[PDB]
């Protein structure tokens, strides 16, 4: 297929989100209450 | 305003939709503005048609020296062995500039790749390996019709195992000249323990633009000794053996066989300006030869009867321009002077117009050939002779200016030719008009101007640019100022030329100051209607310096970038340093 | 009078205003003495003396080089680039040359208008990299395959040598004017933007009109950067008070 320049075949990635608390329900008014919470 | 602050501002200009005219050319009316329409349109595609003769002629030449060079190259690159085989083929290309594509054979069993190296490309040796040993994968992977390897002499070792075939691998360094040969030998050292590998085969191409006594000075002694055992040189140079010169000039003649002639002064213009430059010749023939054919459509209204079918057009005024030609003067002093008829030099002198309008339709017929007897001695030379030496530009300068059996004899070796090398030619009446030539300086001002001496006599003398006037002075708002005061930063050059090399700006600003009129710009100061501030500064008590040190000081900052003084001593930027001279 | 000189500007006058002056002949004068103004009045004498010292001659002077218009376009449209050296602001000269005639008459004459690229090469904020990401949509080229592309190579240059190859298969029509204010400018006498705008001019299809403002400008330029230009050069020195730059510049006491 291809020939790469380099090669990081040593790379470990974490499994992380990207999107933030800002974009969960896009909603200021209907926050649920955050401290009971599971 | 705030556009001309940010960098690239493109702009679309708007445009009227049709004007509805013939102005799709550039060709103006010449003879004074009464030349006709379809003229300007017959001269405009008549010199198209002779571009394009001329230039489809030099790609063919300009094309045919690169099959030439592959043909070249590719012959001592391949079908030779040296008995040693440890050992790289090495071609030295003298002269070349890096501007050649290398093609290489089938030679099926075995790969053979092409690896362009440049300065740029080689600020070390890892970047060079790293970037040949990637171009070898790559042309070796790409040309096969799968993991990661590292890009060292590792692939070069098992090559035969990874693909299966033979390697051969051809370098290829553009600017030998300009490559460190620190990074160059330490190259070839750690290529040279690439011959025990049994597949391989390395041959090095160097791109030399000088000569070998100083690639061979540069290198360390063992990687010459290395180089020494199966070399070759080759001269790359369109210079050496002047086949390319006489065929970008043969071509030239090809398009203005007969209807136009060169001049002795343009020939030896082209030979003195092809000899100060020997990198780009074939370029900057051409380059000299269109520019002399666009100076003559473009001036030229005569040009339009140099097409066989144009000569009904004769109005009364290419009449008034063609017979005030000297060598049309010197014919009817012929007329006079051998013999007398009276009524025949009465009719041609100023009255009769059909017989000077006929006349010189009879003068298109001649040939007279030195452009179709140039190529006889050319082939003379070449085939019966066998010299291939020779310049056609030069033989064709000593032909038009009469001493060719000299330029024959210059070599002594056709002593039973000069008579059949001899052609001695006569001047056939209106060349004057019909002849590419440079008597006002033309292609010296606008392809090889004096740059420096031009910009150093526009800021000294000034009256060959800026106008006088007579009439323009009292609509005007300076009208008495244009011819007692010379212009602000042409006037202070002339104290900057007769100073020293080390110029005080104090002294530099009071001999600017003493030379300005007093009484006349304390009048005029006041001039302005709108503004109020321009005015309460000259009542003050001291105007005329408060006024001089800005037109000073906008003078010296505008010289400054322009690289005529160099502040000194930063810091203080108060004794500025002489440091462009006129006349060099 | 303050210079004995015996010859004046020639090598000799090189070689005979170099001498050595002694420590009480010199004048160490400061300019301190020189009487100080304020940047405002500066600010109005200027721009008063601009337009209100030599105005119709510079006038009758740009009305007489206004009729050599045609010979630049001819020499444009037949593969040269242009370089107009001279004394004085070459700034309007190139904004009344290249918006206002050229395009006009490039655009009938193949027959929206011909797009051009203004270049302030005397700002020193001039990258190459921006200036050719401003090429590269008024032309919009292919992309660099991975072929093409080499071992952390340059893109621009790449680019623009993929672009020569691509534009001789083509007709041959001004598709750009590529106008180059100072281009012996702080930012663009540099090695790379030279290579790029040499690389440019050897494509038919964008006509360069470039001014210089240097003196020494034309040593920028070796065997292989003055033959991918192929300039043709023209004095238009028309004194011009040069006000759009030295805003740039620095005016210190």
């Amino acid at each position: 297929p291809v020939i790469r320049k380099f090669t990081k075949k040593n790379v470990a990635r974490a499994k992380k989100k990207y999107t933030p608390f800002s974009k969960r329900f896009k909603s200021i008014a209907a926050i649920p209450d955050l401290t009971s919470l599971p | 305003f705030a556009d001309a602050q940010r960098s690239h501002y493109t702009v679309y200009p708007s445009l009227p939709q049709s004007n509805k005219n013939d102005k799709h050319i550039p060709f103006v009316k010449l003879l004074s503005g009464k030349e006709s329409e379809v003229n300007v349109e017959k001269r405009w595609e008549l010199y198209h048609q002779l571009h394009s003769h001329f230039h489809d002629q030099v790609d063919h030449i300009i094309d045919n020296i690169e099959a030439d060079l592959k043909a070249e190259i590719s012959d001592l690159l391949y079908s030779e062995t040296t008995q040693k085989r440890r050992c790289f083929n090495t071609i030295f290309l003298l002269g070349s500039d890096s501007t050649t594509k290398i093609e290489l054979k089938d030679e099926s069993s075995r790969y053979n790749v092409l690896i362009e190296l440049t300065p740029k490309e080689s600020p070390n040796v890892r970047m060079m390996l790293r970037r040949s040993m990637y171009k070898l994968y790559s042309a070796a992977d790409a040309e096969e019709h799968n993991n990661d390897v590292s890009y060292d002499l590792s692939l070069v070792e098992n090559f035969k195992r990874l693909f299966g075939k033979d390697l051969a691998m051809v370098f290829n360094f553009k600017d030998v000249d300009s490559i460190n040969f620190n990074t160059l030998d330490n190259f070839i050292i750690l290529l040279k323990s690439a011959f025990k590998y049994d597949h391989v085969k390395i041959s090095l191409i160097f791109n030399i633009n000088t000569n070998l006594s100083n690639i061979e000075k540069n290198l360390r002694q063992s990687t010459i000794r290395l180089l020494k055992r199966n070399y070759h040189k080759l001269d790359v140079s369109s210079n050496k053996g002047f086949k390319y010169g006489n065929q970008i000039f043969q071509s030239f003649l090809d398009t203005v066989d007969g209807k136009l002639n060169l001049s002795d002064r343009f020939v030896e213009f082209i030979l003195s300006k092809m000899a100060n430059n020997t990198n780009h010749n074939l370029q900057l023939l051409t380059k000299m030869l269109d520019y002399s054919l666009m100076s003559y459509f473009f001036q030229n209204a005569f040009s339009v009867f140099i097409d066989p079918v144009n000569v009904d057009f004769l109005n009364d005024d290419y009449l008034k321009i063609l017979s005030r030609c000297p060598t049309f003067m010197f014919f009817v002093e012929g007329l006079i002077k051998q013999h007398a008829p009276a009524d025949e030099i009465l009719s041609l002198l100023t009255n009769k117009n059909r017989g000077l309008e006929e006349f010189f339709v009879e003068f298109l017929v001649r040939e007279n050939p030195i452009n179709g007897h140039a190529k006889f001695v050319a082939r003379f030379l070449e085939e019966e002779l066998n010299i291939t030496n020779f310049n056609l530009i030069e033989l064709y300068h000593n032909l038009l200016i009469g001493k060719l059996d000299s330029y024959l004899d210059r070599w002594s070796a056709c002593k039973e030719y000069k008579d059949r090398l001899h052609f001695e030619p006569i001047d056939t009446i209106f060349q004057e008009l019909f002849t590419l030539d440079n008597r006002s300086g033309l292609l010296t001002q606008s392809i090889f101007p004096s740059y420096k001496s031009n910009i150093e006599d526009n800021l000294l003398s000034w009256e060959q640019v800026l106008p006088s006037l007579d009439k323009e002075n009292y609509d005007t708002l300076s009208g008495d100022l244009d011819k007692i005061m010379a212009p602000v930063l042409g006037q202070l050059f002339k104290l900057y030329r007769e100073a020293n090399m080390t110029i005080n700006i104090y002294d530099f600003y009071i001999a600017f100051r003493e030379t300005l009129p007093k009484e006349e710009i304390l009048n005029f100061i006041r001039k302005d209607p709108s503004n109020t501030k321009l005015l309460e500064l000259a009542e003050t008590p001291d105007a005329f310096d408060k006024v001089a040190l800005i037109l000073f000081m906008q003078a010296i900052f505008a010289f400054e970038n322009m690289g005529l003084i160099k502040f000194q001593s930063t810091k203080s930027y108060d004794l500025v340093e002489k440091c462009v001279w006129r006349g060099i | 009078t303050k210079s004995a000189s015996s010859f004046l500007d020639t090598f000799e006058g090189y070689f005979d205003q170099r001498k050595i002056v002694r420590t009480n002949a010199k004048s160490r004068h400061t300019m301190s003495m020189a009487p100080d103004v304020t940047r405002e009045e500066f600010s109005l004498v200027s721009n008063f003396f601009n337009e209100n010292f030599q105005k119709r001659p510079r006038q009758k002077l740009f009305e007489i080089q206004k009729k050599m218009f045609p010979q630049y376009w001819f020499e444009l449209t037949q593969g040269f680039s242009l370089l107009f050296y001279g004394v004085g602001s070459k700034r309007n000269f190139l904004e009344e040359f290249a918006i206002d005639y050229l395009s006009p008459k490039i655009a009938y004459s193949q027959l929206n208008s011909i797009p051009c690229l203004i270049l302030n090469g005397y700002n020193p904020s001039c990258n190459y990299r921006d200036v050719f990401k401003e090429i590269t949509d008024l032309l919009v080229p292919a992309e660099l395959t991975r072929s093409e592309t080499k071992y952390w190579g340059n893109h621009v240059i790449l680019q623009i040598q993929k672009m020569i190859d691509f534009y001789k298969n083509q007709p041959l029509d001004i598709k750009l004017i590529l106008v180059v204010h100072n281009l012996d400018g702080p930012s663009i006498r540099k090695n790379t933007f030279q290579t790029m705008l040499s690389f440019l001019s050897v494509i038919r299809q964008i006509a360069i009109v470039a001014s210089t403002d240097h003196i020494y400008a034309p040593l920028l330029w070796d065997n292989m950067k003055a033959q991918n230009y192929n300039f043709v050069f023209h004095d238009i020195s028309n004194f011009e008070p040069s006000t759009v730059e030295s805003t740039f510049q620095d005016v210190m006491k």
